[PDB]
RNA sequence: UCAACGCCGGGAACCUCACCGGGGGCGACGGCAAGGCCAGGCUGAAGGUCUUGCCGGCGAGAGGAGGUGCAUGGCCGCCGUCAGCUCGUACUGUGAGGCGUCCACUUAAGUGUGGUAACGAGCGAGACCCGCGCCCCCAGUUGCCAGUCCUCCCCGCUGGGGAGGAGGCACUCUGGGGGGACCGCCGGCGAUAAGCCGGAGGAAGGAGCGGGCGACGGUAGGUCAGUAUGCCCCGAAACCCCCGGGCUACACGCGCGCUACAAUGGGCGGGACAAUGGGAUCCGACCCCGAAAGGGGAAGGGAAUCCCCUAAACCCGCCCUCAGUUCGGAUCGCGGGCUGCAACUCGCCCGCGUGAAGCUGGAAUCCCUAGUACCCGCGUGUCAUCAUCGCGCGGCGAAUACGU
C-alpha cells in the first residue's frame, strides 16, 4: 500500500518548502520515494476590455493566474506517515493525500 | 396583499445574474464563479492575484 | 543600437582604474574577474562590462 | 471545484475588506488576514489606533463577529486585532489620514508639506503626492508636490512602491488624493557595489 | 476627420429597459387600530377594490439608467513607446529671461564620443518582467515504448507484420535550476575615438525574435447609462414590481464584411494529416432506434488518466468542357424537429421542390518586409436556445527593397 500527495500553489518556494521537508522525513528513515514529479502548469487566462466607454480605440488587458502542481508518492509507512502529517503547511498551498 | 413589489426567481437571462460588488446586469465576466462585472474586476484583479504576465 | 550605457562604462573604468592587472585581453576571464569583484546578477550587463574591458587593456597595451 | 471554492473565498475576502476599509476609517484600516481552521476562523485585522476598535467597549468586536457571520457566512469566527508599526511607510493610511485633514478645513498645500516632512522624517527615500478637484475655484484642477527619488514605471515600480488612493467628501464636491512611497530599504537594479 | 459607424464587450422573444399602452404597490424618524382570507361581481388576470361574512389587538426622508462630462473624482483614447521635462552652484544680462539642454559625428533613443562659461545631479529612454528557440543536472506518473523477455493472431515464398501483459525512462514530453552572444575574433570605412559594413565558427548575431510596464504636462477629447460624488429636479412621483408591444418598423445615402461572377473549377466515391482551450444535473465514449435533424439507456472524468477531437484546404479515379451552364444562391411553398413558462410580431436545424441579380468592376482609395502577407479550417467570450462578431490556435506558405 502506497501514499499519494498532490501539491497545488501559486507560489514556488512554499511548494520547495513542502517537498524537502517530506524529502528530509523521508530520507531520515530509509523508505522509497518518487519525485517530486512536475505536472503540467495551469493557467486561467482572462482578456477584457480597458474603457469603461466606446469611444476611442479598442485595448485590452490580459489578465493571468498561474497555478502550480507536484505530485509525490511516499509507500506509505507508519513512521512516514507519523511524522509526515505533522507538518505546517504555508497557507498559500493547497495539499490533499490519499492511500492507493 | 404586500407581495406586488418583489422580482421573480429566474434561472436563465441577464435579469439572473448582478455583480457582487456594484449591481451591473449585463456584462458579467461569469468564469471560474466569478459573478463580477468586467469594470469591477479589472480593479480587484491583484487583490485576487492575477498579474499580466505578456 | 550597440551602445554601452553610461553606468556600464563607468564602472568599467572603476574597476580598471584599480585591480589592473586581475584582467586581460580574455573575454572569458574577464567575465570570471567581474562576477568575482561585483554584485551584478544580470548576464547581458556583465558581458558587455566584461568586452569593455577586454577593449580597454587592448588600447591601453597598444598605446592609446 | 476547487478552483471555483478558491476564488470564491477569494472574492469574498475582497468584499470583507472592502466593507471594513469604509467602517473602519477614523481607527487606520492597514489590512486584513483571515485564516480558516477546525480551532475556528480567525481574522486578524490590522490597524495604527485599535482604540477606535476595542477601546473601553467590546460593543464594536462583537457587531463585527456577529456581521462577518450573518451577512458574508463566516462560521464561527473570532477577530484578532493587530498594531502597526511604520504606518508613516504605508500609503493608504496616509492617504486616508490627509483627506481627513483636508476634511477638517485644513489648507491643503499646509497640510500635504507637514505629511511630506512627517514621511521624510521618519525613513523614506521618495514620495509623490497629487492632489485633484476643485481646490480654488469653479474649475478643476491639479497639483503635486515631490521629494527624494522615484520610479514612475517598470517591473520596480510595480514591486518596490507603495500606492494609495482617497476620496474626500467636501462641501462642494470631491477632491481626489494620491499617495507614492519608496521604502528605505529598497534597491534599484541599475546600482552596482564595487569591492 | 484621423481618434463615430461588428463601438458602448450593444448576438435585446420575457428579464436586460432606460421607450409606448394599461394595472397595482411605497411615508424610519417628528408631532395632530395597522392589517388578512373561502366563494361570486369589476377585471387581460388578479382579497387589487367590491357583496358575504369571519380572522388579526404636514413637514422631512429613502430611492432615482432623471439634467448638467462645461461643477468633480476615478478610469480610458490621441499629441506619443514620441524624446522630451527639470534642479543646485557659478557666469552673461537693469530686466522678463539665458547658458547648461549648443556645435561635429553617431544612435531606436537629451543614446554616446570629442569640442565648448560651464561644472555636476534627477524623472523619462535603457536597465526591469513574460514567452520562443540550442545545451547540461534533477525528477519518471495519470506522460513515453526503443531494446529486452512471455502469450495470441495473420500473410507469399519463413521471410515479415500486428495486439496485449510483464518490465523499463532510454527517445518524446513535462518543469525547477544553471550555462550560452559580448562587435568578443579577423579586415575596410569613420579620425587613431564613439560607431558602421563585411568574413569565420555557431542553435542563435548585431538592443537574437515577439510582447508588458508608457514621463512633467495639455487637450473644457469620451464616460454622471459600470460604481462614487456636489447643484437642481420627482418625491404620489420621473421611486419598483407584473401583463402585453417596440428597439427587428423601410421610396432611400453611407462604413465594415460574407457569398459569388467558374476550369488557378462544380459534383460523386475513396485516401491522409493539427494546435490552442473547456468540462457537475457539465463533457459525454459505447450500444440500440430514425433518411436527416434528432431520440432512449449509459462507462469514465472534479481533468498529463475520460470527453469535446480521425479539421479543412491537399492526393487518386469517374461525369461535366467555356455555357446565365452540372456556374450562383437570393426569394418563396409543403412537411419534420430542439431549447424555453412563452417561438405570430421575433429564434436555430433537416428534407423535397422554386431558381433572382451577378460575365472581373469609373473617379478614387486600403493592409502588408518572414513562418510575415495571401489561402484553409478549429477553440473560447457572450449562451436555456442563437456567430457572416471579438480575443486567440494551428495547417500551407510567397514576391520585392535593404532605399528616399
Ligand atoms: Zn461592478
Amino acid at each position: 500500500q502506497k501514499a499519494r500527495i498532490k501539491l497545488a500553489s501559486t507560489n514556488i518556494k512554499a511548494l520547495n518548502e513542502v517537498t524537502d521537508q517530506i524529502k528530509q522525513i523521508a530520507e531520515r528513515t530509509g523508505v522509497r520515494m518518487s519525485g517530486p514529479i512536475p505536472l503540467p502548469t495551469k493557467r486561467i487566462r482572462i482578456t477584457t476590455r480597458k474603457s469603461p466607454d466606446g469611444e476611442g480605440s479598442a485595448t485590452f488587458d490580459r489578465f493571468e493566474l498561474r497555478v502550480h502542481k507536484r505530485l509525490v508518492d511516499i509507500e506509505a509507512d507508519e513512521r512516514a506517515m507519523r511524522q509526515i502529517m505533522r507538518i505546517r503547511v504555508p497557507e498559500d498551498v493547497t495539499i490533499e493525500i490519499e492511500l492507493i | 396583499k404586500a407581495d406586488y413589489n418583489k422580482r421573480k426567481p429566474r434561472k436563465f437571462g441577464k435579469g439572473a445574474r448582478r455583480c457582487m460588488r456594484c449591481g451591473q446586469y449585463g456584462p458579467i465576466i461569469r468564469i471560474h464563479g466569478l459573478m463580477l462585472c468586467r469594470h469591477c474586476f479589472r480593479e480587484v484583479a491583484p487583490k485576487l492575484g492575477f498579474k499580466k504576465y505578456e | 543600437g550597440n551602445i554601452k550605457q553610461t553606468f556600464i562604462k563607468r564602472t568599467a573604468r572603476e574597476l580598471f582604474d584599480r585591480y589592473p592587472d586581475k584582467f586581460t585581453r580574455d573575454f572569458e576571464h574577464n567575465k570570471k574577474m567581474v562576477a568575482e569583484l561585483t554584485n551584478v546578477t544580470s548576464k547581458t550587463i556583465r558581458n558587455r562590462i566584461a568586452g569593455y574591458i577586454t577593449r580597454l587593456v587592448r588600447m591601453k597595451e597598444e598605446g592609446k | 471545484a476547487i478552483e471555483r471554492y478558491f476564488i470564491k473565498e477569494g472574492v469574498k475576502e475582497m468584499l470583507i475588506d472592502e466593507f471594513l476599509e469604509k467602517e473602519l476609517r477614523r481607527a487606520g484600516y492597514g489590512g486584513l488576514d483571515i485564516k480558516k481552521t477546525p480551532l475556528g476562523t480567525k481574522v486578524t485585522i490590522f490597524a495604527a489606533n485599535p482604540g477606535y476598535v476595542i477601546g473601553r467597549g467590546g460593543r464594536r468586536i462583537r457587531e463585527l463577529t456577529r456581521i462577518l457571520e450573518k451577512q458574508f457566512g463566516l462560521e464561527n469566527p473570532q477577530i484578532e486585532v493587530e498594531e502597526i508599526k511604520n504606518p508613516y511607510l504605508n500609503a493608504k493610511v496616509q492617504a486616508v489620514r490627509l483627506a481627513q485633514a483636508l476634511e477638517r478645513g485644513i489648507h491643503f498645500r499646509r497640510a500635504a508639506y507637514s505629511a511630506i516632512r512627517a514621511i521624510m522624517r521618519n525613513g523614506a527615500r521618495g514620495v509623490e503626492i497629487r492632489l485633484s478637484g476643485k481646490l480654488t475655484g469653479e474649475r478643476a484642477k491639479s497639483v503635486r508636490f515631490y521629494q527624494g527619488y522615484l520610479a514612475k514605471v517598470g517591473n520596480p515600480a510595480e514591486t518596490l512602491v507603495s500606492r494609495g488612493y482617497a476620496q474626500a467628501q467636501l462641501k462642494l464636491g470631491v477632491i481626489g488624493v494620491k499617495v507614492s512611497i519608496m521604502p528605505p530599504d529598497a534597491k534599484l537594479p541599475d546600482e552596482i557595489e564595487i569591492k
